[PDB]
């Protein structure tokens, strides 16, 4: 059998959207502009457009929704800490920072520098699109067409906030604050409860406490540099961001292609074309645009229909990673999961997963069972392994040899029955007697 | 102008809707009923 | 609501009948501003909420949302 | 038709060598591969931690180990039995795949439906009309076949987000049964997986 | 109290489908076939 002899505490982060861009669409001001003929033909058309409307606002309505279920999983905000270590562990990185104007964590700082989310801010005046008509910006070209996108809810400060929140309370009280009240307990012991929590005693934890929140201390330095690099490490959040921007700007562009009219200008219809041709050519026209709008929606539902899968997965992650530890194989990190914390993001949410990864195998001659007198004792909690000229039970996870002793181990049968079973000699504590 | 009729039991209108007048008149107009609910409601864009 | 209008100093909106004011989320026209936070009732956006209070009569009135109730839980290191 | 079926990047054999490396793996290492570095172990011992995982002591399995060892060979020759007949078994995969035949199909049968134009054969029109009617026809069919391109495109996409649905579950399913013991309940199969 | 004196090792089979048919479309080809006209006026449509 393979025992390994040394671990790493290793973070992993994991990029899930949370939302995307909330939409609506002014469906006269897109098909017709600012054209009162247009608008009565559209009008005699048959009004699809409050459809198209009902599911786009049902859209907006679920990316709140989403932002909420993800973030707002705390009663109380707690406050942030004044001071940023914890028994050696220093979470100044991921909570905000008093000095700083930014209000943010550092990380969050980082995260939300390497997604480009095109413009900021949601509010652009009519006047500073007029007085910017040489820079082609296409803000400004999709919204003089009635597409608009409304600000979530949950603004990035309140995020943060939430964040921080969230933060502040695995840091003091831990995972009980996720089932009841929060409850306080140093941090040293709440990871030598997550250390019980994944096979390994707590006298591991506590008899190597420096080194292992250096390993912490190192694991999140290394993935500030990570970060602090031009790597597309949030490739999902831009695509998310590239996604939205993409189908509003071909939205845009569609209204240039004529769908078997003369023309796809209005204008130069209404100016050349007398009312009963005009009325032609402008429902071919009205046809294509309803058209254009409808596959807009449809691919806008399927997206919210993923990016509602990704959120009800990060709000999981949220609740069994974050608030407890999970012992679900492969779903916090890879690893003996730990603990984990959220990073607001752009559209979405970071974890930092704290994982324990065991190395420095040692190999060594192992027993299913040890016959003694004429019974057969199995290791109850642990495993048999030869170190070389003694018998010893150890933990699976980390080599801890001790000595066989009825304490640690329960008699079952006698030997015949076992396979491959190895003779020694098992202690007994009263033998001191 | 664009105006929302209410026909009744008999088929006499009793009761319209003017969807210019102010902006609560375009949201119902739009919904198509008389009564809204308690929220908020994206409308036109700012037309002049 | 208009959200592409700044009214904090002729604008493009409506009426502008009374309690014109300006949020992050922009122009609101038709509400009155209370500096105290409440539970989110009508979701305004950019962290601002509306919902219908008496006033010092009932009107609407427009506010920042309450993201909840804020607690200290002191971190400790032998309790 | 334009319609063409591009080749999956890994190969039958790719995928095989990725079970058989998976199967291997679960047998000389067992659970420990999943987390870090892959640590050996003798198959009954892993069965024992196995079997003190669903709360039953160990001396359970090594004591009947003759007894459960045949057990599991007989199911597994059962098993073959049982997919050595005729059976439906793997319904799913062939829905999957006729599933994407009947749409490839049903978009080659598409073309033959007028539009509205005279005709759906592009040829004849061409060969009746001049230009300018011929276009008032073509522009009817275009938008058709159009219509149908997209139809065809938005049942994909939604098909593809149930497919993607059940291999994100296939993809847990394989992280928490088989590079670890899950003790959800019903989960990994009907019992104490 | 029922408290089970034996057992019995199952083996059940889970299927799941994984992955479909990778498909592409040549709009034009589909669209047009080898016309040429259609083919120009298919460019004046527009490229969906
Ligand atoms: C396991 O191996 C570590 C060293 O391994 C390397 O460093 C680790 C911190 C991780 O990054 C590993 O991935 C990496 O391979 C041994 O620890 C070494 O010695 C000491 C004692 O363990 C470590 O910290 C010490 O902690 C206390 C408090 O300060 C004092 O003893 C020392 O001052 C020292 O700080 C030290 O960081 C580490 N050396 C290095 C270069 O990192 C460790 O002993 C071994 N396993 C066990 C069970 O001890
Ligand atoms: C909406 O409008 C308000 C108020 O109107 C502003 O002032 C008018 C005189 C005109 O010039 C308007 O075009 C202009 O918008 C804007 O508030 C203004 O914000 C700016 C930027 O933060 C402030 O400038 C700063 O002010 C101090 C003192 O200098 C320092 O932070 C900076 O050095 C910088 O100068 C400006 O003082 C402030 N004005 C008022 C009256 O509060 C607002 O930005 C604008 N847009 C919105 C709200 O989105
Ligand atoms: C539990 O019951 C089993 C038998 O039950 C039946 O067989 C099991 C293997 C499972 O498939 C059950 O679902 C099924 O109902 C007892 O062990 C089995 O009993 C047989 C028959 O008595 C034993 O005989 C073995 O095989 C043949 C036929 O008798 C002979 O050559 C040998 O004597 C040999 O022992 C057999 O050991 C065993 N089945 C095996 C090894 O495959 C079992 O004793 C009982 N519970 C306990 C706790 O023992
Ligand atoms: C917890 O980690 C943070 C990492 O942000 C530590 O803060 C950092 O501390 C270092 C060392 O003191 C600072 O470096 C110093 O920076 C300037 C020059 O840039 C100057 O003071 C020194 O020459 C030195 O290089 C670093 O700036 C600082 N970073 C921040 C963002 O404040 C913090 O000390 C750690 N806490 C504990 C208790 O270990
Ligand atoms: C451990 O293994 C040795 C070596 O055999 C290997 O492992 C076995 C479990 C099996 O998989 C074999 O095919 C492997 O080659 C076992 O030694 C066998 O035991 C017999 C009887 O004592 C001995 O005479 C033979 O040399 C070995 N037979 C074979 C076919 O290798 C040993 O018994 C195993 N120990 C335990 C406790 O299971
Ligand atoms: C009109 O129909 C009503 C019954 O329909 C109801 O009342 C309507 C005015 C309208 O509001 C509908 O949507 C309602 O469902 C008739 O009302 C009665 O009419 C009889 C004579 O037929 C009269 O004696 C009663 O007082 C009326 N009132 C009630 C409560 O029934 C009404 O007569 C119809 N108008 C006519 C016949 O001219
Ligand atoms: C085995 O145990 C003995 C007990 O004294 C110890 O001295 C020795 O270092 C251990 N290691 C090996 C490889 O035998
Ligand atoms: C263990 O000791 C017994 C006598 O106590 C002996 O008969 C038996 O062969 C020994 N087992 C092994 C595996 O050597």
């Amino acid at each position: 059998i393979a025992i390994p002899t040394n671990f790493s505490i290793s973070i992993t982060t994991e990029v899930m959207p949370v939302s995307m861009a909330k939409t609506s669409v002014d469906c006269n001001m897109y098909i017709c502009g600012d054209s009162t003929e247009c608008a009565n033909l559209l009008l005699q058309y048959g009004s699809f457009c409050t459809q198209l409307n009902r599911a786009l606002s049902g859209i907006a309505v679920e990316q709140d929704r989403n932002t909420r279920e993800v973030f707002a999983q705390v009663k109380q905000m707690y406050k942030t800490p004044t001071l940023k270590d914890f028994g050696g562990f220093n979470f100044s990185q991921i909570l905000p920072d008093p000095l700083k104007p930014t209000k943010r964590s550092f990380i969050e700082d980082l995260l939300f520098n390497k997604v480009t989310l095109a413009d900021a801010g949601f509010m652009k005046q009519y006047g500073e699109c007029l007085g910017d008509i040489n820079a082609r910006d296409l803000i400004c070209a999709q919204k003089f067409n009635g597409l608009t996108v409304l600000p979530p809810l949950l603004t990035d400060d309140m995020i943060a906030a939430y964040t921080a929140a969230l933060v502040s309370g695995t840091a003091t009280a831990g995972w009980t604050f996720g089932a009841g009240a929060a409850l306080q307990i140093p941090f040293a012991m709440q990871m030598a409860y997550r250390f019980n929590g994944i096979g390994v005693t707590q006298n591991v934890l506590y008899e190597n406490q420096k080194q292992i929140a250096n390993q912490f201390n190192k694991a999140i330095s290394q993935i500030q540099e990570s970060l602090t690099t031009t790597s597309t490490a949030l490739g999902k959040l831009q695509d998310v961001v590239n996604q939205n921007a993409q189908a509003l700007n071909t939205l845009v562009k569609q209204l240039s292609s004529n769908f078997g009219a003369i023309s796809s200008v209005l204008n130069d219809i209404l100016s050349r074309l007398d009312k009963v041709e005009a009325e032609v050519q402008i429902d071919r026209l009205i046809t294509g645009r309803l058209q254009s709008l409808q596959t807009y929606v449809t691919q806008q539902l399927i997206r919210a229909a993923e990016i509602r899968a990704s959120a009800n997965l990060a709000a999981t992650k949220m609740s069994e990673c974050v608030l407890g530890q999970s012992k679900r194989v492969d779903f916090c990190g890879k690893g003996y999961h730990l603990m984990s914390f959220p990073q607001a993001a752009p559209h979405g949410v970071v974890f930092l997963h704290v994982t324990y990864v065991p190395s420095q195998e040692r190999n060594f001659t192992t027993a299913p069972a040890i016959c003694h007198e004429g019974k057969a004792y199995f290791p109850r909690e642990g495993v048999f392994v030869f170190n070389g000229t003694s018998w010893f039970i150890t933990q699976r996870n980390f080599f801890s040899p001790q000595i066989i002793t009825t304490d640690n181990t329960f008699v079952s049968g006698s030997c015949d029955v076992v396979i491959g079973i190895i003779n020694n000699t098992v202690y007994d504590p009263l033998q001191p007697e | 102008t664009t105006f929302m009729l209410k026909y009744d039991e008999n088929g006499t209108i009793t009761d319209a809707v003017d969807c210019s007048q102010n902006p609560l008149a375009e949201l119902k107009c739009s919904v198509k009923s008389f009564e809204i609910d308690k929220g908020i409601y994206q409308t036109s864009n700012f037309r002049v | 609501l208009y959200q592409d209008v700044n009214c904090t100093d002729s604008w493009r909106v409506h009426s502008t009948g009374n309690n014109v004011f300006q949020t992050q989320a922009g122009c609101l026209i038709g509400a009155e501003h209370v500096d105290t936070s409440y539970e989110c009732d009508i979701p305004i956006g950019a962290g601002i909420c509306a919902s219908y209070h008496t006033v010092s009569q009932k009107s609407i009135v427009a506010y920042t949302m309450s993201l909840g109730a804020d607690s200290s839980i002191a971190y400790s290191n032998n309790t």
